[PDB]
């Protein structure tokens, strides 16, 4: 089975910047290698078939050069809707292989992330679990720290973090930890924090509640 | 002996597409390993099997396929085409089994001052069937008036000629193409 | 329009054999080559295998991680190809796109694809609570579900202006949450109405909660 | 033998699949010739140095015109013709052009010069498409005849439209009302636009 | 090969046939006739002209006794009909509203169209729209050329297309 090697995974582009993603094969596969394009949670697109040919469709900042074993794929002035992992394909032999994919992200301003805590429902309460959410909404770029205080002292090991896809308005992020623990346990303590770190804020910012008290 | 596929590759002469050469290799061993490793070739694109598995696999004959075409025509040399070349020049079936191989020529079949010594149909009253040769230069008529083999208003000499000067853009230069074509036949096979 | 879609996806224990439709509109199935190409969830795309056009008999390819335990096969009365997974393991989890060309060499369409998901774990349906808000943030936390997916929308399809809905983590226990969140006007909340509708299809599980400040 | 050619109108971004079809008073076989410059000739053959983008398919008394993908330069009205028997008629013509998103018209209402006294000139500025109607009113009087507009060919940045409105009157006539108005008719604004004037005012 | 014209076609392998493509105002091809120059020899022109020819300077004509640009065609093969021709022969003050304003020069009753225009003395071009030329119901045409330029410059700058084109400003 041939190999493919795409060069980079990972990428950080301005938008209306020239960007290159380059695939290398384990063996000569001449003119056979097409690119596509996945946005997530969506299935591929056909950008280029057979080194050099645009499919009907396609927007015309898309353009495949190559030959041998270096083929790359070149978005000049990458626009709008562009946030998508770029797959090298390779037809020349069975088996049909891929390349590992590389994940390009927008460039952007900073941007702060607005912090909102939410205490558990009462609803939630009676069947026997708390879930303590925090959500960090709309900043840039993805890297955030956050850290769980309760009454004043470091929470492990009870919460999960999830990130939201880059949103195709403002190539921002949003981000969710959730503090889920026994309602018994979510009794034993009073003060639940959530606390914040990012390039955008000056300084750790915390939002908080006293358990009870609206 | 050692299967000549040298010769169809590394011929000095090849034939125009219209009167494309075809060569039967046959009571030999062939290599085959000595195309995919090669780095010459812009296209080598296998239908029926695997370029990688061909030295494994056994055939009943096998047929060589040379002619000269434009860049921008290679794509006409493969299942399901339309265009001069696949319509009036040479046509693969649709169930074609076998690789095309093509690479550019622009060293050998370009000449500065120009080389016109290529030719291909542009015109025919009906497609060619899969694999079918026409040498034919007789007139071909789009007029009213039918020609008595005298060439004039809508009375057209059927091949033309490639324009084949050396800084042509890669799409008008010129491509050597060779098909490969393995047909099992009911007999015992004479070529892996 | 050019339709494929894909079927069959859910949950299946390891060693149990699921088989998948794909059903293809809007163009002559005998003509085109038809493959299927899987993903399992946050990998690359793997080539599962190929049925080859009408005038290539439908001959078969397989990749080397399901020879022997799939077939690829064809119905062209119905207009639809089919996977039939036997002795299935969990790296059998992902997206099953199926892709058709008009050449061999590379996929012009693909479809949405069918998630199967091979585990030993059992089906259970979300519970819903909402997080009030204290611009203002508000969401629902959808608690406790497998297998995936789940969809939330907001006031029945009409919201979708900041709405966040955040990927789901799994638990130790091996069930999945997550929340969507809201960033809407400050003074919005007292006027207009805010509802999530959370749709959990394989356990045939279907809410609407209403979401106020406390 | 008389040409037809179908349609005068169309509209297409770069990169679309172009079909246009010319149509024949008397069969002539194959022997029709394509311009734009020949482009194709013999129904289906491509003249030296024409783009490969260009393909059409025909016999007898029927043929078509194809484009892969709408080059800038394409852009241009094409001819037929018949090459079967003298004289050589060419077609009607063919006019093909790009397609932007619809552009409200920016409306300016010129008043005329002591020099002139008379011209009332109004301006369409800037638009797509180009289908535009432009109502000369009087003091509430719709003028007829003693109008003439006249239009850019499609512009050469922004590929968009400008119409040139000229109403013309008799010195007596123009200071017999006060009105000078220009109601614009035209996809780009939801209900007519009215531009005016008044004699003898600033 | 090509063919150069004045009213006559001359050109120079040299061409078989010379016929004549005439074109109206705003009109498609129209084909005049045939003279093979060689052997020297349409029903709707016939009798309307005269078509004339000399071999020896490689010349074809199209002649008169009694409104367009006269195009002549030959043939650089026997084959390919309609193949080169020749470049072909023709024979025949609003003021700113009171941040964009647009102003312009009203050129009125003139004959024979063509009127061409420049602005500035040529210098400024970025906003100019020249509209062809009209006949209107006199017989005769009027034609008018326009400029959008920054509400900023009127009061200040003064413009020159030679008409002196200002606000009035009462
Ligand atoms: C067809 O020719 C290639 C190229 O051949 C070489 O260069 C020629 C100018 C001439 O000098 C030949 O003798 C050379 O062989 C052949 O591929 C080469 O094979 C040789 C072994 O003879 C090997 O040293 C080279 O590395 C190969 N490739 C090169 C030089 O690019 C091929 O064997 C010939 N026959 C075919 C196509 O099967
Ligand atoms: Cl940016």
């Amino acid at each position: 089975d041939i190999q493919m090697t795409q060069s980079p995974s990972s990428l950080s582009a301005s938008v209306g910047d020239r960007v290159t993603i380059t695939c290398r094969a384990s063996q000569y596969i001449y003119d056979s290698l097409n690119w596509y394009q996945q946005k997530p949670g969506k299935a591929p697109k056909l950008l280029i078939y057979d080194s050099s040919y645009l499919q009907s469709g396609v927007p015309s900042r898309f353009s495949g050069s190559g030959s041998g074993t270096d083929f790359t794929l070149t978005i000049s002035s990458l626009q709008p809707e562009d946030f998508a992992t770029y797959y090298c394909q390779q037809s020349w032999d069975t088996p049909v292989t891929f390349g590992q994919g590389t994940k390009v992200e927008i460039k952007r301003t900073v941007a702060a992330p607005s912090v909102f805590i939410f205490p558990p429902s009462d609803e939630q309460l009676k069947s026997g679990t708390a879930s303590v959410v925090c959500l960090l909404n709309n900043f840039y770029p993805r890297e955030a720290k956050v850290q769980w205080k309760v009454d004043n002292a470091l929470q492990s090991g009870n919460s999960q973090e999830s990130v939201t896809e880059q949103d195709s308005k403002d190539s921002t992020y949003s981000l969710s930890s959730t503090l889920t623990l026994s309602k018994a346990d979510y009794e034993k303590h009073k003060v639940y924090a959530c606390e914040v770190t990012h390039q955008g804020l000056s300084s750790p910012v915390t939002k908080s509640f006293n358990r009870g008290e609206c | 002996n050692l299967c000549p596929f040298g010769e169809v590759f590394n011929a000095t002469r090849f034939a125009s597409v219209y009167a494309w050469n075809r060569k039967r290799i046959s009571n030999c061993v062939a290599d085959y390993s000595v195309l995919y490793n090669s780095a010459s070739f812009s296209t080598f694109k296998c239908y029926g099997v695997s370029p990688t598995k061909l030295n494994d696999l056994c055939f009943t004959n096998v047929y060589a396929d040379s002619f000269v075409i434009r860049g921008d025509e290679v794509r006409q040399i493969a299942p399901g085409q339309t265009g001069k070349i696949a319509d009036y020049n040479y046509k693969l079936p649709d169930d074609f089994t076998g690789c095309v191989i093509a690479w550019n020529s622009n060293n050998l079949d370009s000449k500065v001052g120009g080389n016109y010594n290529y030719l291909y149909r542009l015109f025919r009253k009906s497609n060619l069937k899969p694999f079918e040769r026409d040498i034919s230069t007789e007139i071909y008529q789009a007029g009213s008036t039918p020609c008595n083999g005298v060439e004039g208003f809508n009375c057209y000499f059927p091949l033309q000629s490639y324009g084949f000067q050396p800084t042509n853009g890669v799409g008008y230069q010129p491509y050597r193409v060779v098909v490969l074509s393995f047909e099992l036949l009911h007999a015992p096979a004479t070529v892996c | 329009e050019v339709q494929l879609v894909e079927s069959g996806g859910g949950l299946v224990q390891p060693g149990g054999s699921l088989r998948l439709s794909c059903a293809a509109s809007g163009f002559t199935f005998s003509d085109h080559y038809m493959d299927w190409v899987r993903q399992a969830p946050g990998k690359g795309l793997e080539w599962v295998g190929r049925t080859r056009n009408k005038a290539n008999s439908y001959t078969t390819e397989y990749a080397a991680s399901v020879k022997g335990r799939f077939t690829i096969s064809r119905d062209d009365s119905k207009n639809s190809l089919y996977l039939q997974m036997n002795s299935l393991k969990t790296e059998d989890t992902a997206v099953y796109y199926c892709a058709r060309g008009i050449s061999p060499f590379y996929f012009d369409y693909w479809g949405q694809g069918t998630l199967v998901t091979v585990s030993s774990a059992s089906t259970k349906g979300p519970s819903v609570f909402p997080l009030a808000p204290s611009t203002a943030a508000l969401g629902c936390l959808v608690k406790d579900y497998f297998p995936e997916p789940v969809t939330v929308s907001w006031n029945s399809g009409a919201l979708t202006s900041g709405v966040h809905t955040f990927p789901a983590v799994l638990q130790s226990s091996g069930l999945y949450s997550l929340s969507s969140v809201v960033t809407v006007p400050s003074s919005s909340l007292g006027t207009q109405t805010y509802i999530c509708n959370v749709n959990h299809k394989p356990s045939n599980t279907k809410v609407d909660k209403k979401v106020e400040p406390k």
